[PDB]
């Protein structure tokens, strides 16, 4: 086919977390923040062209929490199973010594929902300037998630993306430099 | 111009 | 401590702008769809026992199945309509640099993803000793490439990377 819009939702328990998403031919349009209770465009720009009414999405996620809760009393409380995450660390783009620049960490294929991801350089933990996407769907409903780090292009520092996942016995940690 | 949702039938 | 996970999915299938419509409702349990409304089928289907009761309610729900029956219409072809006037046809043209590393075509911040890189070499395009990474997402509507070029460092000949993208009817190209 030549386009798809996907609508993406679910919660999880115990973690009591819940999104709302939808997608394009594989890229975010919008989520709703469920803290702020407000329409997040992916790009600003966006908002120009199209509304949604984040009160709709929050009413589908209190009506996903009580479809979960139905799903695991008929399943007789079978647990989701953890896969594991693949990662890929690269720049945004070409890098040139000096010149302001983003570090992507990709993270794909995980089940279910949930990261602890810890940007490193040079062996400590840096966060000034992060920022990530929610979690994507895919086809087989795994997940993706991307997480930005800003940096500074230099000769001599070195940056790790680690991630912890329970699909994980112990974390995967990848560099660039 | 509205991008409309459907909800999944709620179990109450 | 065990995690229990519902996904809910519409999904809208479009080909020839909005002669081929296809709705999907997916309700998917740990991961695994249990009951389905494809409107190619226009009736909901129990794939898994797990989804029969849902496919019960679904089914037995007052107006429902011609509420699914329509969604091609009111939902699909709805949010068509908005997304044609401006992301449907999104155009972010690429931006195209060579550098050696083996040389090395670096193709950023392009939308969307179908491009055409080739390595040329004294006016004539080679086509063993290329290497790509294929299509990287950036996840902020951008795609990059990197396709590298196994060269012998022989003076006197001139590399051109030669990238046709939608984005423009004329193609980018970079020296060296």
């Amino acid at each position: 086919e030549d386009h798809v819009i996907i609508q993406a939702e679910f919660f999880m328990e115990p973690d009591l977390t819940g999104e709302f998403m939808f997608d394009f031919d594989g890229d975010e349009i919008f989520h709703v923040d469920m803290q702020k209770k407000e329409t997040v465009w992916r790009l600003e720009e966006f908002g120009k062209f199209a509304s949604f009414e984040a009160q709709g999405a929050l009413a589908n996620i209190a009506v996903d929490k009580a479809n979960l809760e139905t799903m695991m009393k008929r399943s007789n409380y079978t647990p989701n199973t953890n896969v594991p995450p693949e990662m890929t660390v690269f720049p945004n783009k070409a890098v040139e010594l000096g010149e302001p620049n983003i570090l992507i960490c990709f993270i794909d294929k995980f089940s279910p929902p949930v990261l602890n991801v810890t940007w490193l350089q040079n062996g400590k933990p840096v966060t000034t300037g992060v920022s990530e996407t929610v979690f994507l769907p895919r086809e087989d409903h795994l997940f993706r998630k991307f997480y930005y780090l800003p940096f500074l292009p230099s000769n001599e520092d070195v940056y790790d993306c680690k991630v912890e996942h329970w699909g994980l016995e112990e974390p995967l940690i990848k560099h660039w430099e | 111009n509205d991008i409309l949702s459907r909800l999944d039938p709620p179990e109450a | 401590p065990a995690h229990f996970l519902y996904q809910v999915k519409f999904e809208c299938q479009f080909s020839n702008g909005t002669e081929r419509v296809r709705y999907l409702h997916r309700s998917i349990y740990n991961g695994q769809e249990d009951v389905r409304f494809d409107s190619d089928v226009g009736e909901f289907r129990a794939l898994t026992e797990l989804g029969r009761p849902r496919a019960e309610y679904w089914n037995s729900q007052k107006d429902y199945l011609e509420d699914e029956r329509a969604s091609v219409d009111t939902y699909c072809r709805h949010n068509y309509g908005v997304l044609d006037g401006f992301l449907v046809h999104r155009q972010t043209a690429p931006t195209v640099t060579v550098f050696p590393a083996l040389l090395v075509c670096s193709v950023n911040g392009f939308y969307p993803g179908p491009i055409e890189v080739r390595w040329l070499r004294d006016g004539r395009e080679e086509q063993a000793g290329v290497v790509s990474t294929g299509l990287i997402r950036n996840g902020d509507w951008t795609f990059q490439m990197l396709v590298m070029l196994e060269t012998v460092p022989r003076s006197g000949e001139v590399y051109t990377c030669h990238v046709q993208h939608p984005s423009s009817s004329s193609p980018v190209t970079v020296e060296w």
